[PDB]
């Protein structure tokens, strides 16, 4: 009879390897174009006829309809990498594929899959030892801060304002970074004017609902509410006794509760997301007051500035100037929703990168430089490690050659030529030597500015490696239909 | 003839035997890909898109929609091999499969099935009796236990931290042996951090609901309560009078009841799994009364140190130092949840491995070391039985040699070649000769620590012969009514 | 146009006879390989999920959903064979099918069934006469009487507890022997415990309406009552005036009637199955009466021990020690209902064979010894009859040789060879020689201790032959759509 | 087995640019005639009858049934 | 890869053994209807549009294109049995088919082809030993002559004048036989008039002017004319003539069957089976007469073990009768060789399993 | 085979098993059990010596030298030679390439 039931697609040994590897390659190359300032975005439209124009690989994979087992593993690699530091989302993808590609070629020759993993796993630990030694430690310091932020802003659609997005993110992550947290950063996408209008507000912005209320309150006594203001006098009256000139309700507010809050000169705001309430409690010091009867004067947070700005022609309350504002708000501005989307996508990344600094100062000269170095080192390492592993180790490194290869790829520069040249000049110019796309030729990344985070690379190698290895072991899997 | 109902497949003559043999053989080869330290786990995805990724054979054969009536039987064999013993579940499937192969060889030659059965059966008994002569006698020795438990953890994921987990297994098993009971070792898995933080608590580990309830009770008297504490203060008054400092309730606690409990300095938890309640009464010696008014100062369990420490941003309630040091908890700290899934299975087998090691001072050289032995023995036992029976024994011995072959298989080395070396070295060194893949040559399994429990090998031949042969009798199933 | 219905099959002459036979001969070649201590259990699968893997032809034919009536009758053959002496259910099926294979041989030579049947029938008597002419009378005697019930219970799920089951049937059949009626052995099975908790109760068993009433009676004068005691005082006074002490009510008794009978010290048992009222009137001698107004001191039976015991928390009434304990009650204990219906049958079949050792303890050596002698005898009768029928006689005799042939077959040795040697020494040294499946050589059964009760083989020949009749007679089988 | 289901038409490399290029060129041509003082008007019908005579590309591209990505751009 | 050549039909074991037997048997049945006094003629036309309505097996087989190798063996048997004595040319064939038929059954049971060959041969040698002990001796004497000639003219087309034809071969083979030899007999077919106009031309060389209405009738008469002559040659060269009517066969089947009972082993079956072939002779005899063989044979056998050898079968009256008292006596030598040739023919055919045909 | 050792051990053993085809076939052409006879013949052989053979005419293992059954030297010798030699060559031929 049938070894397995019906509707169960199976694959054993190489048969599976080819499929898994192949699927991963096309998926790794698809996003490969989204690397460097030559990153060619893509337009994915789900069932709901929604158009998504993003350059971030993770955003792409998490929006693409993937049903292939091994292929899904790539979506995980990009997911974790995006959750770790954000930058290098595509790095892991492509690399992961190259590995499998070099490995598969080893099997077809007669090499045991076992040795493959061992060789690759052993080289994964060697690299994690080379990177920390070669890395270029940088100096906090607004001077060094802008340097890394300036190298994380490029390669995107907002490259025209890489100087503005640099200072904007440099100010925010430098007002409350105790141990910095990317969650204390609220970005807002307001349409109107070019991105060269983006501002940095020291606080949290939102949208009020009452007019007759105080549009611009001085030292406000914020009172975060969550319970609806529907019935309305005793509820709004108990808020005027505490001295709350600013009401931030979580749910809806009754029209009679608004007119009363409008008569008490108390600026009321209804329909406030649950996260905006929490962010307002850790910025001004307000207490999440459930009911409208227990609020007092010790539950009111202080906000020196709570005015109503109509930037871009849309009303927005700016709760800035507080005692210990632990959460700032990035006021983005865009001429189109498209540009506004891309910009924000990159802003977050920089937020994570900065978060990497607060927990890792080290940085490496990106642009393929580090890759080539590791390839060089690892290769030599393989020659120092006898056994069939010498082949696997060298093959692993040969994979890193896919990163700069993609670089000259999305630029139309013959990889065969640029690579050979890169290595040569790299074996003499050391680490710093990289590839400058803007000008097809070798160049010192450290001087060009292009510097990536050490930790950013670290995880990448590990995550990608371990992941790829897994997909290679499971060489036999039917299903259970 | 119409003895059957429309749509009734019928196996007849050699046809049945053929389909059956190939059947059991096929599934036997598919599962043969995950045997050994170089094995490869399989990812089975049922209908709901579920994704079961494990290495254990039984589980796999329990998720794969088998349509082969024979394979289905091979699934019942791996089951009786996991319920009675556990580890090696795979080994069995291969034996029975390879066994049928040797037989068929004979059947196609003209040999009648019956005579063949007697041949194998004649070898079985002798085989089981040989395992009684080749069993290594040790004792509750902590050293040998560490070796076995360690070798068990190997060939899997945790093979990275076998040394640590193994140690915890030996201790937990040493404190739960009266006659070992695994139900006394609570396996609690938690995410966050690495799997190198796993510790061994000697009490209970629940995964103060109110922010005013003590976070650490000394001589905490547990007042187990099953009923709900909702529709209140009168129920809290009855607890304080019964001297219950730690009321672990199985149902939710009314918000108002928590305020009256915390006001008295009472540490009460809510929504506790029924299985955790029974473990709290058998460790601290407490009585779980249904109604809140059935509790009394004589139903309070004696605890030594009940603290609530964070096991990854999640505060867990540790109720260790119980009056009965016979109830230990094996906390599992590791990366993702999926990882702990496999690991938890590793310990389940590690505890069982050590369990049988102490309950049975048997410890034969695994890694095929025993296989080859028995094989050569039968080869010299067949000339003393002669007749077509000689063949049976021989075939049974040749079928036993599948284990070492598969070893050289999953490793990559030459199956046949290695077999010759191991066999030539086994008849020169003794029963301590095994197939060490890490060295690519036959070594003393008893010197590398590679040891297996007698129960395994013994039980193996048993479940194999019986079923296997029975599959040679059933030459027709016919689905009718 | 359409004679017999529309869309209906129609056979005739060489088509009716041919089909009828082959159909039975075929259904015989399905379980034939299941005959002997080397049988081959089949694994049927009904369209529900119940995989029945048995060796008994009966249970096999009762699962195989049949269509053709011819085959259906075969199921009736096994239904009559397993209902008498149990085992041998296959033997009869094999023979019955063979007798036809040889019969058709004459249907081709053109020999009307009549001339055929007549012979088969007269030949049927030949075997019988021979059987009792060469059978040895083995002594009731509890000693041998046990070895007769045992040899049957052997090789069964009850075999484990044969010894106990043997005595159960021993005592049961040894009691209902006045001509031993098997319709007095009331079997009762209750879940709980093992098959070793069984026992034999000397009296009817019912499955104390007042907690104060007599739980046990010294000289119980039962009064079978069908009507109800509900609407009561007058009804309860007409019974007490009959000098009773236990009223077995078939329907429910009113609370009032419960106090009046309790007031007079009379155990009342309301709601008693009708079947129980018939068993109490035959063991205790209490006449069953409708209304109470018809209850006299003559319908009152008499017992010697009516104690209510809790057979598993279920207080069952025990009306044992009846004046005429001609109807005993066998309490069978089993893990489940499967080991309960199984054990029940093995016990019942055991009761039959034992029912022979007390009426006609005749038995013939197995190993086919009987079949051969008869075959050799009938052959002699053929020459003493001559005529065309001279051949048929031989045919049947040569058809009884299938038992030993198929016997040695399932062993491996030559079927023909053994046959020649069989008849040989069998034609010289009496009938004491039979086929030995363990030695593959003809051995003196009588001397090896292999004997089968005449009855066992008595029914065999009778059934098999009679079967060929009703089938051979089947002239046409129309009646279709 | 099988990365994308039977429907996720994957166009990468060049078979993607081409298609998007050809359609864009053809759509433009449609209005390419409404250029100048003597343009070629287009009586756009909304299936339901209502015929609209326009000479402006916008009004025309907003009243036509566009179902192509590169076209909607 | 291609085994032998292109279009070379071959077979081995069962498939083969079955192919050969099927052909032989069929070839025996066809002519089996030409045995006994009920022998029904056949109409065979060759590629020359020639019609030969003969009842003689030999004549038939030598007119039928039999390319089938296995079958060819049956053509030699009839040819050889027609050269020696002639009469019973169908007796050697039918028997042959039977032998192989009951033989195939044995193998399909699990017996060894060799054990089957040994038996048949052992019994064959035995049979020929019972023949002389049963044969009815005789001595030239116009008496026993006209008696054997009469039983040799029957079973043939010209059986209507079994009296005249009897006297025809009675005079000729009694004028120059000095050691008789059929090379002195010259049969002439002269179309015209019935068969009662036959004459005997005188003399070591006598001419036999035969008269026949048509050709088919002409050949039929002549065919058997040689039968009465050849049979004479045999007798004058062998003073022995066993009783026919199937009598000899049954007895040989009664002796051989029991002979197998005294000789166990795989030979026993083969032996008893060999004897079961002789029962095919009286079977065919009844066949042509439209009588139930199963019933007639069983009856014949019973009385045969009662009335001894003599007991035979009288077709002219469905019932057992004494052949020697009925005047039914065939040639001893005739039966003798038949059992030999047939037993031999079947054998070689069996020992031959591989044959590379072509179609 | 246990002396030469290595993958050859199998080769030699297989060659030994292949030589056992003669006795098997003999019983095959006689009508006796193939395997059954092989056992008896092998057992007795490993007892009496090179004089034990398979006598079909008896259906049991007998002494060839006794029954008078003997084979010339040249015959046997030439048998294994022409066999193994040519036999192996065919095994090496992994290709042939043809046309139509």
């Amino acid at each position: 009879q049938m070894l397995k039931e019906g509707a169960k697609h199976f694959s054993g040994l190489e048969e599976a390897v080819y499929r898994n590897i192949q699927a991963c390659k096309e998926l790794a190359q698809t996003t490969r174009t989204a690397y460097g300032p030559n990153g060619m975005n893509k337009m994915v439209i789900n069932h709901l006829e929604k158009l998504f124009v993003t350059n971030d690989a993770a955003t792409i994979l998490r929006e693409l309809e993937v049903q292939h087992p091994a292929a899904k593993m790539i979506v995980m690699a990009s997911h974790m990498q995006e959750q770790e530091v954000g930058d290098g989302t595509n790095f892991v993808l492509v690399f992961a594929g190259a590995l499998l590609e070099l490995a598969e070629e080893l099997l077809r020759l007669g090499l045991s899959v076992s040795e493959v993993i061992e060789g690759y796993e052993i080289a994964c630990k060697k690299a994690h030892e080379i990177l920390p030694d070669l890395v270029c430690c940088s100096a906090r310091d607004v001077d060094e801060v802008s340097s890394l932020l300036h190298t994380s802003v490029m390669s995107k659609q907002y490259g025209n304002e890489v100087f503005l997005a640099k200072l904007i993110a440099q100010a925010c992550v430098s007002i409350f970074p105790d141990h910095f947290n990317v969650d204390n950063i609220r970005v807002c996408k307001i349409l109107g004017s070019g991105v060269h209008s983006s501002s940095v507000l020291h606080g949290m912005v939102f949208k009020k609902e009452t007019e007759g209320d105080v549009t611009s309150v001085k030292d406000a006594k914020i009172a975060v509410y969550s319970c609806p203001f529907d019935g309305m006098d005793a509820q709004v009256k108990a808020i005027a006794d505490t001295g709350a000139n600013v009401v931030v309700t979580g749910g809806r507010v009754a029209d009679m509760a608004l007119h009363y809050a409008n008569k008490y000169n108390i600026m009321l705001v209804r329909l406030n997301s649950k996260w905006d309430l929490r962010r307002l409690c850790k910025t001004v010091g307000a207490t999440a007051l459930p009911r409208l009867n227990p609020p007092v004067l010790e539950e009111m947070g202080h906000c020196d500035s709570v005015y109503l700005s109509e930037v871009g022609d849309t009303q927005v309350v700016v709760f800035k100037h507080e005692k210990e504002g632990a959460i700032s708000t990035i006021v983005l501005r865009g001429s189109t929703d498209n540009l506004m989307d891309d910009i924000e996508r990159a802003v977050d990344d920089g937020v994570n990168t900065f978060k990497v600094l607060t927990r890792d100062k080290r940085l490496v000269p990106g642009g393929g430089a580090t890759e080539i170095e590791l390839a060089k080192q690892i290769t030599s390492y393989g020659e120092t490690c006898p056994g069939l592993e010498q082949y696997a180790i060298k093959k692993f490194a040969e994979a890193f050659e896919a990163i700069p290869r993609a670089l000259a790829e999305n630029s139309g520069v013959k990889a065969n030529e640029v690579i050979s040249k890169l290595y040569a000049v790299h074996q003499e110019g050391n680490k710093n030597v990289g590839l400058d796309i803007e000008v097809p030729a070798v160049k010192d990344m450290l001087e060009a500015g292009v510097l990536d985070t050490y930790l950013g690379k670290y995880w990448a190698i590990k995550l990608a490696t371990n992941a790829a290895v897994t997909v290679l072991r499971v060489d036999q899997i039917i299903m259970a239909k | 003839v119409k003895t059957l109902n429309p749509k009734a497949e019928v196996a007849r003559a050699q046809a049945a035997l053929a389909v059956n043999i190939s059947a059991a053989r096929g599934l036997q080869d598919v599962l043969r890909t995950n045997l050994g330290p170089k094995g490869t786990m399989k990812m089975l995805v049922s209908g709901a898109g579920d994704i079961k990724l494990t290495k254990d054979g039984n589980v796999l054969l329990h998720e794969m929609q088998i349509q082969h009536p024979t394979a289905s039987l091979i699934a019942k064999v791996a089951t009786a091999q996991d319920d009675i013993t556990g580890d090696g579940t795979t080994s069995n499937v291969l034996i029975i499969g390879e066994l049928l192969k040797q037989a068929d060889l004979y059947i196609s030659e003209g040999l009648h099935p019956r005579i063949i059965t007697e041949g194998f059966e004649a070898a079985k008994e002798k085989a089981l009796q040989f395992l009684e002569q080749v069993k290594v006698s040790k004792e509750m020795d902590r050293e040998t236990l560490i070796d076995v438990a360690r070798t068990s953890l190997r060939t899997k994921v945790h093979a990275e931290l076998a040394d640590v987990l193994t140690e915890a297994v030996v201790d937990s098993i040493l404190a739960i042996k009266k006659p070992i009971d695994l139900f006394m070792v609570e396996i609690m898995e938690m995410k966050h951090k690495s799997e190198t933080d796993t510790s061994l608590i000697r009490g209970l580990v629940l995964d103060a609901r109110h922010p005013d309830m003590k976070k650490r009770v000394e001589d905490a008297y547990i007042l187990t309560c099953n009923v709900s504490l909702e529709y209140i203060e009168d129920r809290v008054k009855k607890i304080i009078e019964l001297k219950g400092f730690v009321v672990i309730n199985q149902k939710g606690i009314d918000p108002f009841s928590l305020d009256a409990l915390a006001k008295e300095g009472i540490i009460a938890l809510r929504r506790a799994k029924r299985r955790n309640m029974e473990r709290l009464t058998l460790a601290c010696g407490g009585i779980a009364l249904n109604s809140l008014d059935d509790l009394n100062p004589d139903c309070l369990g004696h605890a030594g140190l009940v603290y609530e420490y964070t096991l990854g941003e999640e505060k867990f309630t540790f109720i260790e130092k119980c009056n009965n040091p016979r109830s230990v908890t094996l906390l599992i700290k590791g990366p993702n949840k999926h990882t702990l899934t496999q690991i938890k299975d590793a310990i389940r087998d590690g505890l069982r491995a050590v369990k049988n090691a102490i309950d049975d001072g048997c410890v034969v050289p695994g890694a095929g070391a025993v296989e080859v032995a028995m094989a050569e023995a039968l080869v010299k036992y067949k000339p003393s039985v002669k007749g077509r029976a000689q063949l049976g024994v021989q075939a049974f011995a040749d079928a036993l040699l599948i284990i070492p072959k598969v070893l050289a298989q999953n490793s990559g080395f030459d199956l046949q070649e290695t077999l010759v070396k191991v066999q030539a070295e086994h008849s020169e060194s003794g029963q301590l000769v095994g197939v060490d893949l890490n060295t690519g040559e036959p070594m003393v399994a008893a010197e590398a620590g590679i040891w297996d429990n007698y129960c395994v090998k013994k039980q193996l031949l048993h479940s194999c012969t019986v079923i296997a042969t029975n599959i040679l009798l059933v030459d027709e199933i016919m689905r009718a009514g | 146009v359409l004679v017999l219905s529309q869309n209906t099959k129609r056979e005739s002459g060489r088509k009716v006879q041919s089909g009828n036979i082959n159909a039975a001969k075929t259904i015989a070649d399905i379980i034939r390989t299941c005959l002997g201590p080397k049988s081959m259990m089949k694994m049927l699968l009904d369209p529900m999920g119940g995989i029945v893997m048995t060796n008994d032809g009966n249970a096999i034919l009762r699962e195989i959903q049949v269509q053709h009536p011819a085959a259906k009758s075969m199921i009736e053959i096994s239904r009559t064979q397993d209902e008498e002496v149990g085992d041998g259910t296959t033997s009869v099926i094999i023979l019955a099918g063979e007798m036809l294979s040889v019969a058709e041989h004459f249907l081709e030579q053109q020999m009307h069934p009549t001339v055929v049947i007549s012979a088969y029938r007269k030949a049927l008597d030949d075997m019988i006469s021979t059987l009792k002419k060469i059978s040895i009378p083995v002594d009731s005697n509890r000693d041998t009487m046990l070895n007769i019930i045992n040899s049957s219970i052997t090789t069964k799920v009850i075999s484990r507890w044969s010894s106990l089951a043997c005595n159960i049937a021993l005592d049961a059949v040894k009691t209902v022997q006045f001509i031993d009626i098997k319709k007095y052995a009331r079997v009762e099975k209750i879940p709980g415990g093992i098959i070793e908790d069984s026992c034999v109760l000397r009296g009817v068993m019912i499955n104390v309406t007042h907690p104060r009433m007599r739980r046990y009676i010294k000289n119980p004068r039962i009064v079978l009552l069908d009507s109800s005691l509900e609407y009561i005082q007058q009804l309860c006074e007409d019974i007490i005036q009959l000098k009773p002490d236990v009223v077995i009510t078939e329907k429910g008794i009113s609370d009032l009637a419960q106090h009046y009978l309790m007031r007079a010290n009379i155990t009342a048992i309301r709601r008693v199955r009708k079947t129980d009222n018939n068993r109490i009137a035959r063991a205790c001698g209490a006449r069953i009466v409708s209304r109470p107004e018809e209850l006299r001191e003559e319908d009152v039976g008499t017992g010697a021990l009516l104690e209510i015991k809790k057979i598993g928390d279920e207080y069952f009434t025990f009306i044992t020690e009846c004046k005429d304990p001609k109807a005993c009650t066998i309490l069978l204990r089993g893990a489940s209902k499967e080991i309960l219906s199984e054990v029940e049958r093995n016990l019942q079949d055991a009761m039959q064979v034992c029912r022979n050792v007390l009426l006609d303890p005749q038995l013939v050596p197995g190993g086919g010894a009987s079949e051969m002698a008869v075959a050799h005898a009938l052959t002699e009768k053929s020459k003493a009859m001559t005529g065309v029928e001279q051949w048929p006689y031989r045919a049947v005799a040569q058809a009884l040789e299938v038992i030993p042939r198929t016997l040695i077959q399932n062993c491996g040795a030559s079927t023909i060879r053994l046959l020649t040697s069989l008849r040989a020494k069998h034609t010289q040294e009496c009938e004491t020689w039979g086929v030995n499946g363990e030695t593959g050589t003809l051995v003196d059964m009588k001397e090896l201790g292999i004997w089968e009760p005449l009855a066992v083989k008595l029914q065999t020949y009778k059934t098999a032959v009679e079967t060929a009749v009703l089938l051979l007679r089947i002239d046409d089988i129309v009646s279709g759509h | 087995v099988i990365l994308l289901k039977e429907g996720t038409d994957s166009s990468q490399g060049i078979p993607q640019l081409v298609s998007n290029i050809s359609a864009c060129q053809v759509i433009a041509e449609a209005v390419r005639t409404t250029l100048g003082p003597r343009g070629m008007d287009k009586l756009i019908v909304d299936g339901r009858g209502k015929a609209t005579i326009s000479n402006d590309g916008a009004t025309i591209l907003k009243l036509l049934d566009v179902v192509h990505p590169a076209a909607k751009t």
